[PDB]
RNA sequence: CGACUCUUAGCGGUGGAUCACUCGGCUCGUGCGUCGAUGAAGAACGCAGCUAGCUGCGAGAAUUAAUGUGAAUUGCAGGACACAUUGAUCAUCGACACUUCGAACGCACUUGCGGCCCCGGGUUCCUCCCGGGGCUACGCCUGUCUGAGCGUCGCU
RNA sequence: GCCCCGCGGACGCUACGCCGCGACGAGUAGGAGGGCCGCUGCGGUGAGCCUUGAAGCCUAGGGCGCGGGCCCGGGUGGAGCCGCCGCAGGUGCAGAUCUUGGUGGUAGUAGCAAAUAUUCAAACGAGAACUUUGAAGGCCGAAGUGGAGAAGGGUUCCAUG
RNA sequence: CGACCUGGGUAUAGGGGCGAAAGACUAAUCGAACCAUCUAGUAGCUGGUUCCCUCCGAAGUUUCCCUCAGGAUAGCUGGC
RNA sequence: CGGCGACGUCGGCUACCCACCCGACCCGUCUUGAAACACGGACCAAGGAGUCUAACACGUGCGCGAGUCGGGGGCUCGCACGAAAGCCGCCGUGGCGCAAUGAAGGUGAAGGCCGGCGCGCUCGCCGGCCGAGGUGGGAUCCCGAGGCCUCUCCAGUCCGCCGAGGGCGCACCACCGGCCCGUCUCGCCCGCCGCGCCGGGGAGGUGGAGCACGAGCGCACGUGUUAGGACCCGAAAGAUG
RNA sequence: CGCGACCUCAGAUCAGACGUGGCGACCCGCUGAAUUUAAGCAUAUUAGUCAGCGGAGGAGAAGAAACUAACCAGGAUUCCCUCAGUAACGGCGAGUGAACAGGGAAGAGCCCAGCGCCGAAUCCCCGCCCCGCGGCGGGGCGCGGGACAUGUGGCGUACGGAAGACCCGCUCCCCGGCGCCGCUCGUGGGGGGCCCAAGUCCUUCUGAUCGAGGCCCAGCCCGUGGACGGUGUGAGGCCGGUAGCGGCCCCCGGCGCGCCGGGCCCGGGUCUUCCCGGAGUCGGGUUGCUUGGGAAUGCAGCCCAAAGCGGGUGGUAAACUCCAUCUAAGGCUAAAUACCGGCACGAGACCGAUAGUCAACAAGUACCGUAAGGGAAAGUUGAAAAGAACUUUGAAGAGAGAGUUCAAGAGGGCGUGAAACCGUUAAGAGGUAAACGGGUGGGGUCCGCGCAGUCCGCCCGGAGGAUUCAACCCGGCGGCGGG
């Protein structure tokens, strides 16, 4: 808020002789605003109790190595198929769910060969579903711009860019990435991760040199390599079902021993 | 009034600090701004080498530093006598003169000349007249070579 | 999606904008389409509407295909009076009833010098659109 | 059975909450970064066919010219406007114009009182009156003219 | 003799879930936990809802929840709104001789009591205790309730409606 | 008929004026005017401090303090 | 097992009104004590009070780890989002941590065993290995005498369970030794380019926020203190014009 | 007993110019409190801050060492990170508090006086005509005036400089227009104007539709355009716009060479001979303010008052002696940095009419005050005024009909229309003021479309129909297994 709001008045605190409270009442005698109360929190016109700052501190600071961390399981998170179908994205009849393309789709260069595309690639009920989405918002977010809503569509993720945005960009919920630089914010729309994408040949190549294997490390972040996992077999049903552990339990407790009524 | 354990302190926060605090809001716009600027030096002076003259080798003058070397702000008068060139044509030229610095150590003053060999001998110099090249250099490298050299010119290392 | 940085997509700016625009820019805002007959024999798909072209109207209580002749253009309250689209109020007597420009579709062109010389800069426009995007 | 009082419900008042809206703010960012004796900021008083405010303007007064634009403005009226023997309106604005105060400038703040030089009328050069026009503030700089000094000197 | 005339055999285990057993339950100041309690906005998600009727408001209607609260029906209204996962607050009122706005009882009450005084008739007019005209009775009683000015006011002056 | 009353014009301005002196008067304000700002001045003092369940649950005592309507400290409480 | 069910009755404790019995003083607040002859509150709507920044502290979550952190700067199509994101590594400067102690000149954290020899003098000479000491507790783990069986016996084949005792002992606690710096007391050696008013060392006590095979750094959240208007409203005053 | 010359002054409505005042967000020079904190309070703090005064600019100030340092040294100013809440100051309490080095942003250096040489080489003003005008100069001419030796210009400034020889190199500058470039870089360089894709297709909903279905071939059509706004609701295709190194037309700019027009003329190394600096200033004493600056950090007043192998600095006062470093007392200077004023834009996890600016509106307005100054309240008919003709009662306001509209249960302070409070209707009740908690009972309003009351798995019997059940054969696909 500004910082003279409220209190740019010369109101005074009209002792306490008068049977009135004791907060500032402006100063006057001419008008409706004459022996008002002022200042206050609670007076009408005063000014709000701890009027907010510019210098609110907006801005977090992250690790990184956490960036990279949440950027490589979103990416993870992607190519898993119950989790982008958990999302909500409408693949059904891709093949291959890690989606990888020539690049003669990196140099389109219109939308009617961008939309067939997809309608052949079979991205396009994920596009009608967003088109479904349009609508509009609740509250003053249309007050204050923010009119029209919709679903997040599939990322495109390129390695070079001869026409792909402009082939793309009017699509409705295709956003484009370029591989070497990787937002979190558009892997993982609502802190969700498993957002549908469609990769190029030469980015899906690029990949393994921009985060590198286990093997050897990055090339092209210097000292980056993957985080290590805390579980290498995540499947409890299988190590349960092993037969070593199997062997080293003992015999279940099936019987449930109520409460007997003391005759 | 201090609660159990804990530090002193002294919050330097009694001298009405609310008016003169400055915020950084401006701060991605003005790297913005410097970009765009430098840009547009560069393309201004565009076969010249884009940064800023050559700058000297120089010992930073602490026990902290002085095994650390770093670009100083210019050559001096004696080592641009060695090398043989005049404190006005160096300056045309682009070499950074300072007058003001010394040389009490003949190996510095050696390492500055031979740097300073190397540049001008790395040095294409166009011609005034471009159709009459009095002393400048042949139109051969003068055609195939003049490219502009982006970063420090020769960088300063250990 | 707009790009250009100068334009603006602020819904209380561009509604100041349209509200208080001059008459030239009113003008511009009333622009209208034409038939497929006239888009045919011109190639121009819009227009500035007149004080003295035949119209008709495609929404709306007055909807038909009576060709109406326009008798006032209010930019004023951004509205246009036709021959035929008229109430009659509590006295008897009759009163246009104003419509909106976007609402209408010209018929006939009131022909001059200046719209003659404006139908060619658009549909010259237009051709070397197309002879550009080949 | 009334009346009166109390409660609840329907309807109707009083009142303007709530919700929805927003040509307004607030905050951040960007580019420019320009007032005045050639009269500024501010003030006053006027100006529209009907007009008080707001807005615009200055006795050319809700504006002239010019240039773009191209048929309206509009609450009512009016008569214009061939759109080529030249154009309504709006926008732009580079031409012209711009009352009285105000740093405010003849003196003074009363619409008080002047002075000098020209022009026209009464004259029928001779200036008396009337009207008009141009000057008439302070400080300061360079140059000019007119001077002052038992200031320092030269020729008698 | 590897089952069978048969080919078959309930529910469960959102593991942050489900089930069993035992003991216990006061509470200011204060602390802590949970909230599928509530408010406003943001990122996602509901191929969500809505002019065949959204928000808001009213309700002798039907219910749920210990509760905070919530859902449904009916009416009114006439354009937007909500559920879930996260995120962020100018986020929940009975008090502050709180602030602003509105409305009561008091109450058809107190009051419309300083300076002697009015009455009859007519006219105009829809309408007369109060206007105008006439008649009467009175008062100010020239240090005036009279006739003119200065300050101050600014059109109050005068006709008509 | 007088140290008389009174209009207008002038002069004196806030720790200042002016006072036949009462701390009177100085624009309904005077034992220090009014107006704006410093300023949301400070308050160990008064008042208020907004949703629900569940669990635990006090102290008014020790020592020091220009301390006695306050704090620090130790106890008593809760949470991890 | 019985009875009764459409233009009259059945159910609806929840909801409206009323009746009766029992119980029941008006809330908020300060207070040892409030229904108080204590103060605030006629009524209703809406607004209305622990916030934000900085700095610490501890707890928790996450990443990396003897390191950690780009926060400032720079490089990337033409800037919807994007004022975002990504990247730098001869951009790690720097901060914090990795070493303490002393006022300061300064100094500055590993022992045991085995052999020989002086004088194996409370101790040097060399050599050899081992590698932060010892005691008492100590979760966990290891060995384990002996047991427990099968239609049944004779000679062993396999693994399973209980197990007295024993062993290595995490973290941590208690103690005892040791090592570093300051400072005392006592005493004798050694070194040299400078033989000095030089330098170094030992034993025994004491002061230290130390060491004794690291735990930190960054980010986030909570709670508590503080300085800021600082939970909200409130002086009598003081100052400048 | 004059006439000149200079000096020092004066006057002028003398010829031509310049200053004043405003704004003040940032900047510079002064002046400069007290609230507050210290749990009191006086030093300290607040704070060199508010208020006050002066002066500017698009920035300003600062700035090319009388510097840092003590190193193997760095090298103008400004700004950012760090140094660092540290050195230090401080009733050593509360509190206060920098610098250097290092890493970056930016980067640029220069000019006098003095000392000296050159016949004052210099500058201003006025006429003549020539070449120009459009922020007004070029040169020529004048036996034209003045400034100026009480010192103008050229060389030249601490990094040294000047003059003679000797050698070497002949090497090439600035300003004004013509013409067309480069077609003038983020692609136009800037400003202005005018334009540029695709549904109002078919059927339906509605008061109106922008709603809802459909539109052969993968399909309504465009998409480098699916931002936004308007339009009787929610619109990529109705309209304006949006995208695009898309188009066209005017005006202005920095720009390369062929000229012409004018000036402008020698640079570097070797030796020799010379020349070299800012004074009531530094510094000292003292006093006051200031600083982290502590036996003086800075600034100022008064007194004393320099030197020339000197002077200053070298964070403890002083003497002696080494060394380091700079050269004061003259001047200019872009960039990086600041910006709550202004002009013009863009955005927002912001507020939504008691909020957000005091001000969404005839708001610094109405109104108040002698004045300084104080200072509101106040948004919403409807899609469109279609804003209710006409009849009738009343003097009228006000009604009753009629009419518009989708709606007047929208009628010019008119969206929705809460609560308090009131009127009326209905129902119930009423001498311990009302109201309340438990427990029943009675009445009423509504609900159960309450009112013959289940459902469904197995098999038994009856009467019907109809494929076909099992089993094989063929084809396809899954699951499991294969040394
Ligand atoms: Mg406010
Ligand atoms: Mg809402
Ligand atoms: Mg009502
Ligand atoms: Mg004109
Ligand atoms: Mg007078
Ligand atoms: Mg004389
Ligand atoms: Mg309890
Ligand atoms: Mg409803
Ligand atoms: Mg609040
Ligand atoms: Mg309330
Ligand atoms: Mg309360
Ligand atoms: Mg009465
Ligand atoms: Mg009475
Ligand atoms: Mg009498
Ligand atoms: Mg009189
Ligand atoms: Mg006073
Ligand atoms: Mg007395
Ligand atoms: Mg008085
Ligand atoms: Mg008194
Ligand atoms: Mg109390
Ligand atoms: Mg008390
Ligand atoms: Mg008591
Ligand atoms: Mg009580
Ligand atoms: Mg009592
Ligand atoms: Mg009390
Ligand atoms: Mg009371
Ligand atoms: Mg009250
Ligand atoms: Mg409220
Ligand atoms: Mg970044
Ligand atoms: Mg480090
Ligand atoms: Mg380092
Ligand atoms: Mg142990
Ligand atoms: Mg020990
Ligand atoms: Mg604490
Ligand atoms: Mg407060
Ligand atoms: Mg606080
Ligand atoms: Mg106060
Ligand atoms: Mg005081
Ligand atoms: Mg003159
Ligand atoms: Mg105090
Ligand atoms: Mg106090
Ligand atoms: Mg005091
Ligand atoms: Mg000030
Ligand atoms: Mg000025
Ligand atoms: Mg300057
Ligand atoms: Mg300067
Ligand atoms: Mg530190
Ligand atoms: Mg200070
Ligand atoms: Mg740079
Ligand atoms: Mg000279
Ligand atoms: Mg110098
Ligand atoms: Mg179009
Ligand atoms: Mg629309
Ligand atoms: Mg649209
Ligand atoms: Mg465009
Ligand atoms: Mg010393
Ligand atoms: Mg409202
Ligand atoms: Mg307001
Ligand atoms: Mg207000
Ligand atoms: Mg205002
Ligand atoms: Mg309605
Ligand atoms: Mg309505
Ligand atoms: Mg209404
Ligand atoms: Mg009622």
């Amino acid at each position: 808020v500004s910082e003279l709001a409220g209190h740019q008045t010369s109101a005074e605190s009209w002792g306490t002789g008068r049977a009135v409270a004791r907060i500032p009442r402006v100063r006057g005698g001419g008008t409706h605003r004459s022996g008002q109360g002022a200042f206050g929190n609670m007076c009408r016109g005063g000014r709000m109790f701890a009027p907010t700052k510019t210098w609110r501190r907006w801005h977090r600071r992250v690790n990184t190595t956490q960036k990279r961390y949440a950027i490589c399981s979103a990416l993870a998170a992607s190519a898993l198929p119950a989790l982008v179908m958990s999302k909500g994205h409408r693949i059904e009849e891709v093949p291959e769910l890690p989606l990888v393309v020539e690049d003669k789709v990196e140099g389109y260069k219109k939308t009617k060969e961008a939309v067939l595309l997809l309608k052949k690639l079979k991205a396009w009920n994920d596009i009608k579903k967003v088109y479904a989405s349009q609508r509009m918002r609740a509250g003053k977010g249309k007050m204050r711009n923010r009119r029209r809503i919709q679903r997040r569509g599939p990322c495109i993720i390129y390695n070079e860019d001869n026409g792909i945005i402009k082939a793309f960009r009017n699509i409705p919920g295709i956003t484009l990435l370029n591989v070497s630089k990787l937002n979190i914010l558009k892997l993982a729309p609502g802190g969700h991760v498993g957002r549908f994408c469609i990769w190029t040949e030469s980015a899906f190549r690029k990949l393994d040199e921009l985060y590198g294997t286990w093997r050897k490390a990055a090339s092209l972040k210097s000292n980056y390599n993957l985080p290590m996992h805390k579980m290498i077999n995540t499947d409890l049903s299988r190590i349960l079902k092993s037969p070593e552990i199997q062997r080293a339990l003992r015999a279940p407790r099936k019987k449930i021993h109520r409460r007997v009524l003391k005759k | 009034a201090p609660s159990r354990n804990g530090m002193v302190l002294k919050p330097h926060f009694h001298k009405d600090w609310q008016r003169r605090v400055a915020t950084w809001f401006n701060q991605p716009a003005r790297k913005i701004r410097r970009r765009k600027a430098r840009q547009a030096k560069a393309r201004r002076i565009a076969p010249r080498p884009a940064s800023g003259p050559i700058r000297p080798i120089v010992r930073c003058p602490t026990v902290r530093y002085h095994t650390k070397v770093r670009a100083g702000r210019g050559f001096s008068l004696e080592e641009l006598r060695v090398a043989g060139i005049h404190k006005k044509v160096a300056r045309t030229i682009g070499i950074s003169v300072d007058p003001r610095r010394r040389n009490k150590s003949t190996e510095s003053l050696q390492a500055n000349v031979q740097r300073l060999k190397e540049y001008r001998s790395k040095l294409i110099l166009f011609p005034r007249k471009p159709s009459a090249p009095k002393k400048g250099d042949s139109s051969a490298e003068e055609l195939k070579l003049a490219t502009q050299l982006t970063g420090p010119v020769m960088p300063v290392r250990n | 999606m707009k790009f250009n940085p100068f334009v603006t997509s602020d819904r209380s700016k561009n509604r100041k904008r349209h509200f208080n625009a001059p008459s030239h820019i009113r003008r511009k805002i009333m622009s209208s389409p034409l038939s497929k007959e006239l888009r045919q024999k011109y190639n121009v798909r819009s227009m500035p509407i007149r004080k003295d072209d035949e119209v008709q109207v495609v929404r709306g209580h007055y909807k038909g295909q009576q060709i109406g002749k326009v008798v006032q253009v209010y930019r004023k309250k951004y509205v246009i009076y036709i021959e035929r689209v008229q109430r009659e109020k509590a006295n008897g007597t009759t009163v246009h009833v104003g419509i909106h420009p976007s609402k209408v579709v010209i018929t006939r062109l009131k022909l001059d010098k200046d719209r003659k010389k404006i139908l060619e800069r658009k549909a010259k426009s237009r051709q070397v659109g197309k002879e550009k995007g080949k």
